[PDB]
RNA sequence: CGAAGGUGUGCUGUGAGGCAUGCUGGAGGUAUCAGAAGUGCGAAUGCUGACAUAAGUAACGAUAAAGCGGGUGAAAAGCCCGCUCGCCGGAAGACCAAGGGUUCCUGUCCAACGUUAAUCGGGGCAGGGUGAGUCGACCCCUAAGGCGAGGCCGAAAGGCGUAGUCGAUGGGAAACAGGUUAAUAUUCCUGUACUUGGUGUUACUGCGAAGGGGGGACGGAGAAGGCUAUGUUGGCCGGGCGACGGUUGUCCCGGUUUAAGCGUGUAGGCUGGUUUUCCAGGCAAAUCCGGAAAAUCAAGGCUGAGGCGUGAUGACGAGGCACUACGGUGCUGAAGCAACAAAUGCCCUGCUUCCAGGAAAAGCCUCUAAGCAUCAGGUAACAUCAAAUCGUACCCCAAACCGACACAGGUGGUCAGGUAGAGAAUACCAAGGCGCUUGAGAGAACUCGGGUGAAGGAAUGUCUCCACCCGAGACUCAGUGAAAU
RNA sequence: ACCGGGAGAUAGCU
RNA sequence: UAAGGUGAUAUGAACCGUUAUAACCGGCGAUUUCCGAAUGGGGAAACCCAGUGUGUUUCGACACACUAUCAUUAACUGAAUCCAUAGGUUAAUGAGGCGAACCGGGGGAACUGAAACAUCUAAGUACCCCGAGGAAAAGAAAUCAACCGAGAUUCCCCCAGUAGCGGCGAGCGAACGGGGAGCAGCCCAGAGCCUGAAUCAGUGUGUGUGUUAGUGGAAGCGUCUGGAAAGGCGCGCGAUACAGGGUGACAGCCCCGUACACAAAAAUGCACAUGCUGUGAGCUCGAUGAGUAGGGCGGGACACGUGGUAUCCUGUCUGAAUA
């Protein structure tokens, strides 16, 4: 299985997640 | 002979689902992916030949790939394939 | 395990390779993809095996 | 889609030497997309 | 124990400049002498990035418009449900064409955005969803049209063009009723069946074409009727019984459905057939088509409305009821029928006439040429198998498609009701779709003062620990916050 | 008409 | 070479191996989906539709190979008339396209200068098409020169903005000659003599050289500042290696590197020897290039633009000599 997908660092006005 | 090899590789992943599991308690049938070509009398006799189970008919279709965007960069999901086989009144699996 | 099969005869080589295709291949990719295979590298194991076997008969066969 | 196909696909562009010439300078510019195409 | 760069100060020279130093800076700079510049910017309606002035002005996103009660949320006028009120209702309603690509729905949070906010969103993130013998594409044939083996022409190039080969915007094989997920359904099921074929059994025949004919086969208009979809009148069933008069009464409401196929095949028109003979031509062959003669009878077939039943003791169905984990499932099933009118829907590519005479080929059909003529070959009935592949989500007269903005404009056809009204004209309404955007400084995070504020008093609230209200500091209604300049 | 080249055409003119 | 790795974004789970088949690089091989000259046919690119021959779990349906054109060659068929020809069928050889520039050939402008503009220039330039090449073309005089002299072609510098051409305007602009890089000569048109006779083309072996992986390869410590020193101070060392990169501040002596010395199982281009197939020495004589030169008509290149205009070619009409 493979959950984690290593979610980038993103932009300074990025969706808050 | 390579009838054999084709049907094993032709089948890829089963498919996991409630609709999966709503067929497959009611209307005893079982979708799994396939192949790209994945052609119905291949796939049957793959299935005959490694569940050794008795069908009654298959049908497929193809699922068209979702563009997603990771980051900054877009990207669509390679195309797959998934067929419905049904079993008959005696299944195992 | 590369020079094992090499000095054996096309017929039992080629058993050799329906076995390998067969068995701890696609059980191990359903196992796979139900999520139940703890182990992957078996995958690639299984995978170069066959490509091993398959360059051996074609440089066998034929040629 | 149709037409656009028919009056710009690779085929038609072929089928006259001015195509050819289009699709090596299109090349050549190292262009992603050579022609239009589903 | 501090280079260049940046920020200030004091001196120095006629000047372009030079020296020293506090601060941030952080590892390069470079004395003097000689040489080249992409060598010095204040303008060329100069070019690229950023920011003030007007501009916190212009409308508020389509004149149907929302009000309230509750659920959530920290907060709700627009989020969710419900009750009211207003609109389209021949479109703003329901489908597909094209056009897009997952915008469809479940869960999740408002990173960013939505002409305010939005907890919602076609937003952002994960997971599902599109099942094709009967749908469409696909494929057989095709003209509009092209392309073009040989070849003709043509400085090269290239153009023309036969055999043919591509294609529809056309003609060809076939499906419907009901049920069915948050998302698929005619491809998911429950049945009815209908078509495509080859192979295997049965019977033998006369089979057999880049050949013959029909057929395909095609224009406008007019009376239209026999009907049907559709509606209304009755009609039975179920309820019921009436908060402001009467309303157990011809009182009120809701339903009273028809499949695909199987036949039955009727009104219809069409032209006459039944038979005897001969024979031109269609090249060729034909016995096929037809032409002409003759006796006979008027029958001949054509598809065809509708119709009946079969399908079908069809599913569905008034409904209320058992739970209602309160979304729905289940009990099932009463009536499920007659008459009228009536379609721009069928008969109908009909009929009739009108005129200039209204594509093409293939499929489909009998004789059949050669050839095969015990056979092969085909039909008839049975057997089996399979019917390749592709799209099937979603918007589709629209927020998702074409429109420079969720741009006011459009976007092919298709179904497109009831009442009054002749009028797919209007006005209002059933179902369906809707209400298509407003009103914010919150006093929020926090800061301070106070009317004051549970008690002890030293811990009058200044504190154990208090909060409502008011005065102020705190984007203001928030948005196109452009415009020439 | 548009696109690339002659072409940084030429311009007694701003 | 080898004790680190499963390429990176980009960590993680699970694994190989550590003295050798962990992993990496290289040479030789295999596979190499579909479109792409596409080549079995079609078409809207990654799609659809077939025939033929090879062998087979339910006839079911499958796997492999072939199925375009031209030119030539070989074979079999093959009308208008006997023969014949054309055409038709099978097999073999080579190409059909792409690729930045360079060569030749066939075309070929306009803007612009002359202060305008038609001759001219711009210009045989941009651009278009055809060919193979790694260079291409051309190349061994029917040349100059002047009656002194050289014997291939190509390129560079003078000759040389000279002579010349030019609405004698703008502009174009050589040739002879001298110095340099490099110098290679021959073949057929025809008979006889001796006949592998040197030089070459196509293939194996051996020697030397270079790449495709690479190996070894010297030398500084303590103290002060200071986040840490390669920086300051002290005394030492390598150097056929202070050319470069990394290393918490500027490193010769920390590492990778550099000078230098080596390495190749396998394929390689280059220079030779040794093996095989093919054309092919010299001697005697003759032959020695015909629709060609030249001329008439209109033009292009030679600086030469038709002027007194030399030379070649061009479409057309004519057209001899050959020592």
């Amino acid at each position: 299985n493979n959950r984690p997908v290593y979610i980038p660092r993103p932009r300074p006005p990025h969706p808050r997640l | 002979m390579i009838r054999e090899e084709r049907l094993l590789k032709v089948l890829r992943a089963p498919h996991v689902s409630e609709k999966a599991s709503t067929a497959m308690e009611k209307s005893n049938t079982i979708v799994l992916k396939v192949a790209k070509d994945a052609t119905k009398a291949e796939i049957k006799a793959a299935v005959q030949k490694l569940f050794e189970v008795e069908v009654e008919v298959v049908n497929t279709l193809v699922v068209k790939g979702k563009v997603k965007r990771h980051g900054q960069r877009i990207g669509r999901r390679s195309d797959w394939k998934k067929a419905y086989v049904t079993l008959k009144e005696g299944q195992n699996l | 395990m590369k020079a094992k099969e090499l000095r054996e005869k096309s017929v039992e080589e080629l058993n050799t390779e329906l076995l390998n295709l067969l068995r701890e291949q696609f059980n191990l990719r359903m196992q796979a993809a139900s999520g139940q295979l703890q182990q992957s590298h078996l995958l690639k194991q299984v995978r170069r095996d066959v490509a091993r076997v398959k360059t051996l008969l074609n440089e066998k066969a034929g040629a | 889609v149709l037409k656009r196909n028919r009056s710009h696909g690779f085929r038609a562009r072929m089928a006259t030497k001015n195509g050819r010439q289009v699709l090596a300078r299109r090349r050549a510019k190292g262009r992603a997309r050579l022609t239009v195409s589903k």
